[PDB]
């Protein structure tokens, strides 16, 4: 018995039909074949001890889920996912992670499988911390996370939350993975959007902490304070306030 | 909420072709399913296209299939209706009209959508 929670109820359905949904929406995905997404995705993880995944294993997923991704309109999040969301849903010329196909079809979902037999294990999952951290979820996030900031380019954006403790967090997907995966050549500049929950907050100690890792990567650094994020989700979908 | 404005209208022999563009301003046109409606003299407001905010899905007038194409451009806030062959019987008023759609749609819910912002409207004439 592990840790986590088991495999998502519906987890193969929810991802096929999250593929049908997504592939219909987009007119430049309506190529993939749905089946074979999913079949990919069940051939990362089936079969196969859960704390033995790698990158290698979800390779065949990538390369049905590839998608080109206008690499000027990236948004990158940490510890903020409500707030970005909203966003993207309102400037739908960009993404995050989770509005690409791969991304779409895992978010929030929980999947494992066993060394044993063929089978889905909805009992229970490993847990990243108190089990292990090559997992099936864990390494999905990982491939997909890399993949996407290595696409990126011109002006990256990171949307931060402004009420934690530490607003930049070294130890998040962001600060740990996406990072360390902007190209420089590529990526001029990274723009974190601090928001509000009032007084600037770019020159927050852990502000000056991501500002050092990108300057060292030779990537430009610049921050902006969102003081009222109603009002500036309002003035996105109608720019004529 | 989103003003619509439509043009490109005309008078036009039957068998030639008109474009008509519908250009918004206000919200986002990108959030806006866009439909194409007309209205011959005397006669009631009919369906003639409509399109999603992504393009991935299009809905058509069963007597304007293989004629009519719906697109858009939406950093230019633009829809178009390219009319081909057209018939004495599309002679119209065509308006353009916008309905609020989710980024993450059901294809189903493009049949049941009610518009709610319109357009005031471009005479299209076809003679012969």
């Amino acid at each position: 018995t592990w840790s986590g929670p088991g495999t998502t109820k519906r987890f193969p359905e929810t991802v096929l039909a999250r593929c049908v949904k997504y592939t219909e929406i987009h007119p430049e995905m309506r190529h993939v074949d749905c089946q074979s997404v999913w079949d990919a995705f069940k051939g990362a993880f089936i079969s196969k001890h859960p704390c033995d995944i790698t990158e290698e294993d979800y390779q065949p997923l990538m390369k049905l889920g590839t998608q080109t991704v206008p690499c000027n309109k990236i948004l990158l999040w940490s510890r903020i996912k409500d707030l970005a969301h909203q966003f993207t849903q309102v400037q739908r010329d960009m993404f995050t992670l989770e509005d690409t196909l791969l991304g779409y079809l895992a978010d929030d979902l929980t999947w494992c499988g066993e060394f044993d037999t063929s089978k889905i294990n909805y009992q229970s999952c490993p847990d990243w911390r108190k089990d292990c951290s090559n997992n099936p979820v864990s390494v999905f996030w990982k491939t997909v996370s890399r993949r996407f900031a290595e696409a990126a380019c011109d002006v990256v954006h990171v949307m931060l939350d402004g009420s934690r403790s530490k607003i930049f967090d070294k130890d998040s997907t962001f600060g740990s993975v996406e990072v360390h995966n902007l190209q420089p050549e590529k990526v001029q500049t990274l723009e974190a959007w601090v928001i509000h929950g009032s007084r600037d907050l770019c020159q927050d100690p852990t502000i000056k902490e991501l500002e050092s890792i990108i300057s060292k990567r030779n990537i430009q650094f610049s921050c902006k304070n969102i003081y009222r994020p109603d009002k500036f989700l309002q003035c996105v979908k109608n720019p004529e306030c | 909420d989103v003003q619509l404005q439509e043009s490109g209208g005309g008078l036009v022999q039957a068998g030639h072709s008109l474009r008509l563009s519908c250009v918004g301003s206000g919200s986002r046109f990108d959030n806006y399913a866009m439909g194409w409606f007309r209205q011959a003299p005397g006669k009631e407001r009919e369906f003639v296209a409509a399109i999603s905010w992504s393009s991935g899905t299009t809905r058509y007038l069963d007597t304007v299939k293989g004629r009519f194409t719906i697109s858009r451009d939406n950093a230019k806030s633009t829809v178009y209706l390219q009319m081909n062959s057209l018939k004495p019987e599309d002679t119209a008023v065509y308006y353009c009209a916008a309905r609020y759609q989710p980024r993450y749609y059901d294809s189903g819910d493009m049949d049941g959508y009610e518009y709610d912002n319109w357009g005031q409207g471009t005479q299209v004439t076809v003679s012969s």
